[PDB]
């Protein structure tokens, strides 16, 4: 976790003494992943801070061999008690569209590795369509990376998913992005 | 504002204490006061 | 100086509003602090008392100079000049743009802060435009969410201490006799009390603003009115004959004195600058008719 | 309803009631107007005329009329409850007036410090809180009464 | 005008047929009046323009 806040990307090539002979090894636990289960900075993991940094490749690596898309930023069970006052959507694929990561959110969608449903929930209840709609405001500027955003998550998920309405999916409210707005 | 001043004077009977705000976050070799900003127009 | 002042004093007083010299009063405000911290860093220039006890911007504060004043409440700078500024972002996140501000500007042990010259000491038009900067307005909206229960029980005592009033007044014969005695009693403890607190008051805040009539007459209706109430009740007990009036006038004032309480608690403020100028016009009012 | 039920019982207290009803009534009956047909502009005006117009009733008239009642109470058993004084409230700020000096009375003030004090500081009040009314409404005007119209529609 | 018939009145329950001349009558009509002055008020500042020289000319 703290070694990724630095730049130039030219520790995380070199990390393969950390990854292997650790893991497989007497670790029933989480391998690298840990959670950071504390009051500041609460929740959040390897995966959530790399696609926090204009960054890629370590993405690339930790995806590659590391933890599941499916792992809930925030976490526990008090929505009130949270790191950090920006509400995303508690969910790697959630903090990438919400960010704008047009590369990043691509390579999640589609990878063989591991997957990323779109229809993922999230622990309020809400998903991806619910993020973009919670985050949005009135000023001009985000409301076109919003729209646009909401657009492109709409056309790849017609394209990957045809079989499953995302419009008609309910919160934990019994409300859809439509009625949210 | 002029209200909070003269409440935070307090009453006459009494002498009621004070509570300062910020805490002493060092920047450099200093009391602060923290504040969340959000301006969408500021970054372009 | 021979006033006192220095030289980012006198930066400050011939600065103004207009933009055209504004220009000319940053840029140079600037450039004389960093020289003076690159020929002596030992000393601080911000720090640096008038004949009047103050600093420039406290000065900057009470002359009503508003553009010099919001520039040094925030000053950032960068490289080398680091400490010589009072507004460091910690890590900005798109919008998000957390920041922490210094308060030289606090009124927790500090006599004579900014907050109480813009409040009592100035006297600009401006005054009301300088409540609405980042670290002011926010460091009043933590200060003023905090005292709200002592402002509305405040209220609940004075509401049954005039329910209490009207009651017993009410009922003047012009157990029913020892309810009037107490409550006599009642009402005269709190018109002491009253007429105690308001005489704390003027007492304390001797310097007015220029004469404090414009903007503290409330305090003055609240002194009069607890000074006939305990005027009426001191004379009845003497049976004098002027009781009987007066005492009711001292009622009527107080429904008029609810008032304060009420009109600024929460999303209701904007009636009171209305009834402030109204009498204004009094000057040749009175005058010029009859 | 409760005035009625109580008029079974053959008890003083039921005329007020009705009566009062009566003119709630016709306050209701604004309702039904005023918003019906190219109306809820002239409805809408600065909160909805009457939201902001009765801060003349409960602050300056009942609020503070309880105060002159009570002193006319005082201002000398017909002194019972409230009935004495209202009839003299009534019949003093805009009635005649009569009030020598009789024994410990001192009339000086009742009738020349008081209901001249009582009429002027009303007529005050109520210019500046319409000097209220007419800046509020130069603004809020916009456009957007068309859009509140349409929305209690 | 309400003036001059206002005094006691014989045999009558004096506690709610007079509290509600004053206390809601008068509150009434003044506040229809100023609801006309604010309308008035309305139709002066803006819709006033220059055209009242042209429907001046109109009449003419």
């Amino acid at each position: 976790m703290k070694a990724v806040l630095n730049l130039q990307d030219g520790v995380n090539a070199c990390i393969m003494p950390l990854l292997q002979i650790d893991k497989d090894s007497g670790n029933p636990k989480p391998l690298v992943n840990a959670q950071c289960i504390d009051e500041f900075y609460q929740g959040h993991s390897a995966l959530h801070i790399a696609i926090e940094k204009r960054s890629l490749q370590c993405v690339k690596l930790l995806v590659e061999n590391g933890a599941d898309v499916h792992l809930r930023a925030c976490g526990r069970f008090f929505q009130k008690h949270q790191g950090t006052c920006f509400y995303f959507g508690e969910l790697p694929l959630s903090l990438a569209a919400c960010t704008k990561q047009w590369d990043v959110v691509t390579y999640l969608l589609e990878n063989p590795h591991q997957p990323a449903s779109l229809e993922a929930t999230d622990s309020l209840g809400n998903t991806v369509l619910h993020a973009l709609v919670m985050i949005a405001d009135n000023s001009p500027e985000n409301s076109a990376l919003v729209i646009h955003m909401y657009d492109g998550l709409l056309q790849m998920g017609a394209r990957l998913c045809p079989t499953v309405q995302l419009e008609e999916i309910s919160n934990h409210q019994g409300l859809t992005p439509l009625k949210l707005a | 504002a002029i209200s909070v001043l003269e409440m935070e004077n307090g009453y006459w009977w009494c002498r009621r204490k004070k509570h300062r705000e910020g805490r002493l976050l060092k920047v450099g070799t200093r009391w602060c006061f923290r504040v969340e900003e959000v301006n969408w127009a500021a970054w372009e | 100086d021979s006033l006192g002042n220095t030289v980012l004093h006198a930066l400050v007083m011939i600065a103004d509003n207009s933009p055209e010299n504004s220009a000319l009063v940053i840029h140079m405000y600037d450039g004389l602090l960093q020289m003076g911290a690159r020929l002596c860093p030992t000393v601080q220039l911000e720090e640096i008392s008038n004949h009047q006890g103050l600093t420039p911007l406290k000065l900057a504060a009470k002359e009503g100079k508003i553009e010099i004043f919001r520039h040094i409440l925030q000053r950032e700078f960068s490289g080398p000049y680091q400490p010589l500024s009072r507004k460091f972002t910690e890590w900005c996140y798109g919008p998000v743009r957390v920041s922490l501000y210094d308060l030289s500007s606090v009124d927790s042990w500090e006599k004579n802060s900014v907050l109480e010259i813009i409040a009592f000491h100035c006297k600009s038009p401006n005054r009301h435009r300088m409540v609405v900067l980042e670290p002011l307005n926010k460091l009043l909206q933590e200060k003023w969410d905090r005292l709200v229960s002592r402002f509305f029980f405040n209220f609940a005592c004075y509401l049954v201490y005039m329910f209490i009033f009207t009651v017993v007044a009410y009922h003047q014969p012009s157990f029913g006799e020892s309810m009037l005695l107490l409550g006599h009693i009642l009402i005269l403890l709190g018109g002491i009390y009253l007429l105690l607190g308001q005489l704390w008051y003027f007492w304390r805040r001797r310097l007015f603003i220029w004469i404090s009539f414009m903007d503290s007459y409330f305090e003055i209706l609240f002194l009069l009115q607890a000074l006939l109430t305990v005027l009426s009740q001191v004379l009845r007990f003497m049976e004098t004959e002027w009781y009987l009036p007066l005492l009711v006038l001292s009622l009527v004032l107080g429904w008029l004195n609810l008032l304060y309480y009420t009109r600024g608690f929460q999303h209701t403020g904007i009636y009171s600058v209305m009834i402030q100028k109204v009498i204004l016009r009094d000057l040749l009012r009175f005058l010029l008719v009859y | 309803v409760l005035s009625q039920v109580l008029r079974f019982m053959e008890t003083e207290w039921y005329l007020p009631l009705l009566v009062l009803s009566l003119v709630l009534g016709w306050l209701n009956l604004l309702y039904y107007t005023r918003g019906f047909q190219h109306t809820g502009i002239y409805s809408v005006m600065i909160q909805k005329v009457i939201l902001r117009d009765l801060l003349r009733f409960l602050l300056v008239y009942l609020v503070f009329l309880f105060g002159f009642a009570v002193a006319l109470v005082s201002l000398s058993a017909p002194y019972r409850s409230i009935l004495d004084a209202s009839l003299e409230l009534f019949k003093f700020t805009i009635g005649m007036g009569e009030l020598a000096f009789q024994e410990q009375l001192r009339f000086r003030g009742v009738v020349l410090l008081l209901l001249l004090a009582y009429v002027l500081l009303t007529y005050v009040l109520l210019l500046n809180m319409l000097i209220a009314l007419m800046s509020e409404t130069v603004n809020h005007v916009a456009d957007n009464s068309w859009s509140i119209w349409k929305l209690q529609k």
